[PDB]
């Protein structure tokens, strides 16, 4: 399983930002896709995340209301769009995708990891 | 809401050592949901442990998660040096999944 | 309501579909009993028997639809851990596969039957 993350991207407050993270190889439609996010030198944050298959979509409540996850069946690619950025929501954000035992039973922890995508919130 | 909690906040160890991490939470994780990470400096993060101490394939036998309820422990037995990383667990038993603060192990060189 | 009961239904309703389908075999091959084997007529049981399995596994696809719907719902509920869908989806897959195969088997059978 290999997930691969859109490319940097330097925003403006009050802008929106998609970031795009295609499953190449692996089962997709089935399995729970979560987003991540870690701002300069601190902690690991979870945001959200979606089960493409129905877009089954569960968002931190601190997000509510700028966060918005969906998943392209056909093309293995699950989305996150952050609206309204401060400078706060400058981070890497990785899509992180659940684990399987041994298609086998999910897991829950992100087994699979993208390689995250900077994204800076610059009022410069 | 589930404020999961890591201590100590830093480790100093030299290779060969036994180093004992500790994750512990506000409340109960539900149906011991808990993680532990490596993320390396630049990189990634990378699974460890899971449902407290379920070692995934390839992740080397000297990691090992252990505890239930609201107090976790990852212990790594015999330090290499590339295991100089910080640490997180994570609580994925209910809907609202929260990591740890961090931990953080330094290794040494010879000087 | 629980994830488990949502496997539960699955399962009864996988089952139902298929020993629904094994029971209309049963009958037919008593009506079969009746008549003279022919070329033709056992062209016509093995279509019957095909159409019907098919029948069979729709009705099977179905409940799994049902249910991913079911787990689905239950994502918008703080109540229950969306952690623990996947699972359920895994589960019911699982269960398919279960039933198609001994709808496979039944039909296999059957279809031995009509041309030995």
């Amino acid at each position: 399983v290999q997930l691969v993350q859109s490319g940097a991207e330097v925003k403006r407050p009050g802008s929106s930002v998609t970031v795009s993270c295609k499953a190449s190889g692996g089962s997709f439609s089935t399995y729970a896709l979560s987003w991540v996010r870690q701002a300069p030198g601190r902690g690991l944050e979870w945001m959200g995340g979606v089960i493409p298959l129905l877009t089954i979509t569960n968002y931190a409540p601190r997000f509510q209301g700028r966060i918005t996850i969906t998943a392209d069946r056909s093309t293995s690619t699950a989305y996150l769009e952050l609206n309204s950025l401060r400078p706060e929501d400058t981070a890497v954000y990785y899509c992180a995708r659940e684990g399987t035992t041994g298609l086998g039973k999910p897991i829950g922890a992100f087994a699979h990891w993208g390689q995250g995508t900077l994204v800076t919130v610059s009022s410069l | 809401e589930i404020v999961l909690t890591q201590s100590p906040g830093t480790q100093s160890l030299s290779p060969g050592e036994r180093a004992t991490l500790s994750c512990r939470a506000s409340q109960s994780v539900g149906n011991n949901k808990l993680a532990w990470y490596q993320q390396r400096p630049g990189q990634a993060p990378r699974l460890l442990i899971y449902g407290a101490s379920s070692r995934p394939s390839g992740v080397a036998d000297r990691f090992s998660g252990s505890g239930s309820g609201t107090d976790f422990t990852l212990t790594i037995s015999r330090l290499e040096p590339e295991d100089f990383a910080v640490y997180y667990c994570q609580q994925y038993g209910q809907s609202l999944s929260t990591f740890g603060q961090g931990t953080k192990v330094e290794v040494k060189l010879v000087p | 309501g629980s994830i488990s009961d949502i496997r539960k239904d699955a399962e009864v309703r996988m089952d139902k579909a298929v020993e629904a389908f094994k029971n209309k075999l049963d009958k037919f091959k008593a009506a079969v009993r009746k008549v003279f084997p022919t070329e033709e007529r056992i062209k016509d049981w093995l279509k019957i028997v095909r159409g019907e399995a098919e029948q069979a596994r729709v009705a099977v696809r179905n409940v799994g639809r049902d249910a991913n719907d079911k787990a689905a719902a239950l994502g918008k509920d703080k109540e229950i851990n969306w952690f623990d869908i996947s699972q359920s989806l895994w589960d019911v897959q699982k269960l398919t596969d279960a039933a198609i195969k001994k709808i496979e088997a039944a039909l296999a059978d059957m279809e031995a039957w009509l041309t030995q």
